[PDB]
RNA sequence: CGCUACUACCGAUUGGAUGGUUUAGUGAGGCCCUCGGAUCGGCCCCGCCGGGGUGCCCUGGCGGAGCGCUGA
RNA sequence: GUGUUCAAAGCAGGCCCGAGCCGCCUGGAUACCGCAGCUAGGAAUAAUGGAAUAGGACCGCGGUUCUAUUUUGUUGGUUUU
RNA sequence: CAGCCGCGGUAAUUCCAGCUCCAAUAGCGUAUAUUAAAGUUGCUGCAGUUAAAAAGCUCGUAGUUGGAUCUUGGGAGCGGG
RNA sequence: UACCUGGUUGAUCCUGCCAGUAGCAUAUGCUUGUCUCAAAGAUUAAGCCAUGCAUGUCUAAGUACGCACGGCCGGUACAGUGAAACUGCGAAUGGCUCAUUAAAUCAGUUAUGGUUCCUUUGGUCGCCACUUGGAUAACUGUGGUAAUUCUAGAGCUAAUACAUGCCGACGGGCGCUGACCCCCUUCGCGGGGGGGAUGCGUGCAUUUAUCAGUGGUGACUCUAGAUAACCUCGGGCCGAUCGCACGCCCCCCGUGGCGGCGACGACCAUUCGAACGUCUGCCCUAUCAACUUUCGAUGGUAGUCGCCGUGCCUACCAUGGUGACCACGGGUGACGGGGAAUCAGGGUUCGAUUCCGGAGAGGGAGCCUGAGAAACGGCUACCACAUCCAAGGAAGGCAGCAGGCGCGCAAAUUACCCACUCCCGACCCGGGGAGGUAGUGACGAAAAAUAACAAUACAGGA
RNA sequence: UCCGUAACUUCGGGAUAAGGAUUGGCUCUAAGGGCUGGGUCGGUCGCGGCCGGCGCCUAGCAGCCGACU
């Protein structure tokens, strides 16, 4: 789509600017240096958990996960847990041993079935050779009568 | 768009014919690719079926075949010398199918040395003993000697091919479609086909 | 025009589905499948109109997604699945096990077989070829691909499938003196003995079939289908045995049997 | 021949009005190739730090730099 | 073909029966579809062809050539039937 | 008034009205295209002395149309009056 | 039912026309009680449109820190419903109209041994691995402009989104190098042979060149095989992938798997098709007799582009191709066909109109995404028209359902429902002015009311 | 230079009708010609001088020259 915009250069003919200060010298403006919001939510995948607390893939991850307290909800200050993705568990490992043991099959099959090759076709070749005897006979009738 | 349709032309009787429908999308062309020589640069194209073509635009290396003895190798394309279809493409150095070129000769030299053990390319005294004397060894005589001696009445290379090696670079032809593929493949000239194109080049000089 | 179709009208339809003109505007449009569109029988038609279990189509949906019906072993929950020919339709809850074979007039009648004999089927060969590594291959007419035939199997020949893992058994050839059944044209749903193959290089080949009662007709070879080793079919057959008794004969039969057959 | 009514014909005016097919110039925009490189990142070039081992580098905390090859 | 209350239409419908039959019988035909195109039979009618500066046939017979595997067991090469 | 022929100029079977009758009947008139009648566009199937109509006469390419003639019987296996 | 009547004259017989006669389809005039079916802005303007609807979608199985409910159970991450947002699929079907268009579309008929194909079905599926990186939505909060389905800056957070990149496997097997060694023979040479360290490569599909000739055809430069190299480069492919329930077997004291699904992938075949070709067939006009061609007309040779074959395009050559058996040019109240009316037999006329195919979305042109579009209820420009406006700028396409203006001889309700038929989707659950259902309706078609009866009389009759 | 050109006519013309485009420097390509040799093998003497049949570029080669468009 076609749309109108203004360039990057600044002059008088504006209405509003957006400015981001990068460091504070000394004075601490009250509107922007006394109060502070906390980061509303925490991480959710294991790798950023271990990045934060420096846990190093020796000890678990479940015990070191942030809990959200239920302030102002009404009555009960419950507390909740996010869910973790990219985690190792009995299910993902069960899935993996299925596929891989089934993917050593599909080549152990087709090899169990190469047994069927050797069996099915490579006996039927071995069966049609005891035949062809009508043929080598029927062209012996050509050759040497 | 750039179309390829055959309803914009005249009939067999030279009678006009009118556009009973407009441009479609399945009847297209695109701009030509006109591959030249230099460092590799390829652009990729999406086409009917969701498949791919590859516009090559600049190529230097190719796979070429000395077919008498069936050895393919990878070499650097030097220059373009003749083209039957048109005579401007040589001035601008475009690679299309059945263009005649010049290439390096060192790989085919090296294989021949390693195979028949003989000095391909007569140099007076400049080339006889840096390493071809080091090539000439018969460490297990009487076991490979009969072999390499049997690989003796099987070389008999032509006079004209020798002159090319002795120069440094030799003729070839192209057999692929680069704006469709992205490759330069081809073969070496030999025999009467070689005679033919030599005559054309030399006459062009006049 | 600018894409493929999704609907089908109702007076556009095949003639053997027997659709009522003054009932609606559309017909079920068999979905994509191994059998053609004209020579098939979708699941709704076999089940709502013939058997008359259900009286709507929504009812058919309510029964298919219970996983009772199953086509030729492998269950199918796509209500618009295109049934074929010589196939098997096994509910097996109440032991039905249908077979889906033509009548004499070409209408895909119902044919009940036993619990046994519902565990195989027969298939015509369409082509053969060898893939990679010299591994032969074989394609039937119902889009079912099978490696490693016996090398004494050629095109337009019949095989008996055990229906669990493919596993061909009991094959037969194309030759004079063996039964045949028709699948197209005008002599549909008739049986006979082949007796000849007149062939033309560059066109369609032809057979001159003869029925036992005396009739002798001819077809294109592609509409042919083989079921017997000579007077001996390997399957249960329907009422009529592929005859096409003429209109005057039916007139005697029914009138004479009318108010005397009861 | 004279009066009366109607239809068509020629007719100066380089007549006029609708359409349509095209020549020659100017030629919006999209697409292709050749360039261009606001901007946003790393191996880093080093200097300030550690852990690990063996004085070595691989990973986690500090500042600059050829605007190199990429990555866009 | 079928008493839709007849008909126009439409493809349905009918049976025994305490109603038990937890069901039974059924139907959803057939024809026409000019002209070109395909397939097999018949050969009157209409058009064309064949031997005239001669040609068909005869283990036909000589002979100048290539000569593929048949025999030369496997072999090296030639004529070899 | 009247599709056409025609009615009305002091006794109107035709105008304006009333009695009476006729035809179709929940339908009937009016206008305009279009079929049959049309053997008045004619292959089936017209006409061409005088009613409309055969070039002033002759030659001539494409087109259309073209003489006679080449195996007939007598038999054979049969079924009737 | 293969049919006729009046009129030229003072009378007759003939040519010959004018008028009557029966149907059918559009309009109007007069009239009207029942009931079953039932067409309807085509003809003139493919002229213009206010207002309102017609395309969206969640399973046991892609992402769940909504805190909106309240499970339950604690805190070993997450029972469970679950708005919004991200992801994948559909929006190219359907519906509407007939302006164009004259061997063109189209009907039958045959070919792709000259090509593409989402989905379905079946086959094959040989030190991120006991699991790597950062990226933004939903959310929190500061705002602009009068203006819209306009958006920015700041702080966090996920994947089957976007990237990255292992293990497994036998020196097992194959081929050409071959150090070395041996046997027999040779006076040696010759020969006649064996084992053999170290090497390089070693597939599915790609590109090319050569060699011999498992399976098939009327028809192979086919399918398969062998050798040398290449990667169509990291904007080449596959070797190799994430989720849900049921519960587990273990020479066993933690491993190897199988069982049962879903999703995706590289190649082959099928299925839905699509698109380029072959043979034959069309209305009127000669006051339309020559036409086409170095501004490709007709062939050849080489290539580019193209999913493939082809003057489809480019260079170099040749001078050809059509025509009285009607080319060429022009007209059509010309979309085509299955078919409709009339009809002794033969014919004449209509066919926009519910089925198939084609074309188009105000007139023209060019494109993105996608398997598929030169889309139009997708984008961008010029022309003609046209709505807001704070005068700076923004938004548009009823030949879709109802409705309106104009136009004219001439053509219905801003109604109810997804219950039937079918379609779409992540789906037994959601949507559908496609579709059904009532309303106006003497276009038209079928049945059928508006009196029956017995005495009183006689006009009279047998 | 390349296209395109009416009325009217004593059919000769009108016609340079009217009306449009292009026009440089430099680097390249293609086409357009001439003369000479082909009588060579043996016989024969001093590169040449006589003889019988050969191959004749018999589908046009090689060599050397030259100005213009
Ligand atoms: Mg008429
Ligand atoms: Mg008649
Ligand atoms: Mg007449
Ligand atoms: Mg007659
Ligand atoms: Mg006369
Ligand atoms: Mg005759
Ligand atoms: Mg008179
Ligand atoms: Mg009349
Ligand atoms: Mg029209
Ligand atoms: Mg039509
Ligand atoms: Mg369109
Ligand atoms: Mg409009
Ligand atoms: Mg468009
Ligand atoms: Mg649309
Ligand atoms: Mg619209
Ligand atoms: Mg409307
Ligand atoms: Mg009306
Ligand atoms: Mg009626
Ligand atoms: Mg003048």
């Amino acid at each position: 789509k076609r749309k109108s915009v203004r360039g990057c250069i600044v002059d008088a003919n504006l209405s509003v600017l957006n400015l981001v200060i990068v460091k504070k010298g000394e004075k601490d403006i009250p509107g922007l240096t006394d109060t502070t919001v906390p980061r509303r939510l925490g991480p959710k995948r294991a790798s950023r958990i271990r990045k934060l607390f420096n846990l190093s893939k020796e000890d678990d991850v479940r015990q070191y996960v942030v809990r959200k307290p239920l302030n102002k909800e009404g009555k009960k200050p419950r507390t909740k847990a996010p869910k973790i993705q990219r985690l190792v568990t009995p299910r993902v490992l069960q899935h993996k041993r299925r596929r891989i043991a089934l993917k050593k099959q599909r080549t152990k099959k087709n090899k169990e079935e190469a047994a069927e090759y050797a069996k099915l076709l490579a006996k039927r070749m071995k069966e049609a050779k005891e035949k062809r005897q009508e043929q080598i006979a029927k062209r012996r009738r050509l050759s040497s009568l | 768009g750039i179309s390829r349709d055959n309803w914009h032309k005249r009939r067999k009787t030279g009678g006009k014919r009118k556009p009973y429908h407009k441009k479609r999308k399945y009847e297209l062309g695109r701009p030509a690719a006109n591959t030249k020589i230099g460092p590799r640069r390829i652009h990729t194209v999406r086409v009917r079926g969701g498949n791919k073509k590859y516009r090559a635009l600049r190529l230097d290396v190719g796979n070429f075949s000395w077919g008498s003895e069936c050895c393919t190798r990878k070499t650097r394309i030097i220059d373009v010398v003749y083209n039957a279809s048109n005579n401007e493409l040589v001035r601008t150095k475009t690679l299309v199918k059945n263009c005649i070129v010049l290439i390096d000769s060192t790989p085919y030299r090296q294989w021949y040395e390693s195979h028949y053990a003989l000095p391909l390319g007569r140099k007076k005294g400049a080339k006889l003993t840096p390493e071809e004397e080091e090539i000439l060894n018969k460490k297990r005589s009487k076991k490979i000697q009969k072999k390499y001696d049997e690989r003796k009445k099987n070389a008999k290379i032509s006079s004209l091919l020798e002159e090319q090696f002795q120069q440094g670079k030799l003729l070839a032809c192209i057999a692929s479609r680069p704006g469709q593929c992205g490759r330069a493949d081809g073969y070496v000239l030999e025999g009467k086909e070689l005679e033919f194109y030599l005559r054309k080049i030399k006459a062009r000089k006049g | 025009a600018r894409g493929p179709k999704k609907h089908l009208k109702r007076v556009a339809a095949p003639k053997h589905w027997m659709l009522d003109k003054l009932t609606g505007v559309f017909a079920p449009r068999p979905s994509t499948g191994p059998h053609k569109l004209r020579e098939c029988l979708p699941l709704i038609i076999f089940l709502r109109n013939k058997l008359k279990y259900a009286l709507t189509g929504d009812e058919v949906k309510k029964i298919c997604m219970q996983r009772f019906i199953k086509i030729d072993g492998k269950v199918r929950a796509d209500i618009t699945y295109p049934a074929g020919f010589m196939d098997v339709i096994s509910i097996d809850k109440t032991g039905e096990n249908f077979r889906l074979i033509y009548d004499t007039k070409g209408r895909f009648a119902v044919h009940r077989i036993t619990p046994e004999e519902a565990k195989y089927k027969l298939c015509k060969v369409r082509k053969i070829f060898v893939g990679t590594k010299g591994i032969p291959h074989l394609v039937t007419h119902d889009a079912r691909t099978i490696r490693y035939p016996d090398p004494l199997i050629k095109m337009n020949d019949t095989i008996q499938i055990d229906l669990e893992t493919g596993k061909i058994t009991d094959f037969i050839k194309f030759d004079t003196g063996n039964l045949c059944m028709v699948t197209g044209g005008a002599n549909l749903g008739r049986i006979g003995v082949i007796t000849n193959r007149e062939r033309h290089p560059g066109s369609f080949d032809v057979v001159h079939v003869k029925d036992a009662n005396g009739n002798s007709f001819a077809t294109r070879l592609s509409n042919i289908f083989v079921i017997g080793k000579g007077n001996k079919p390997w399957i249960s057959l329907p009422r009529g045995k592929g005859i096409r008794l003429t209109i005057a004969e039916e007139r005697d039969k029914r009138l004479a049997a009318k108010q005397s057959s009861g």
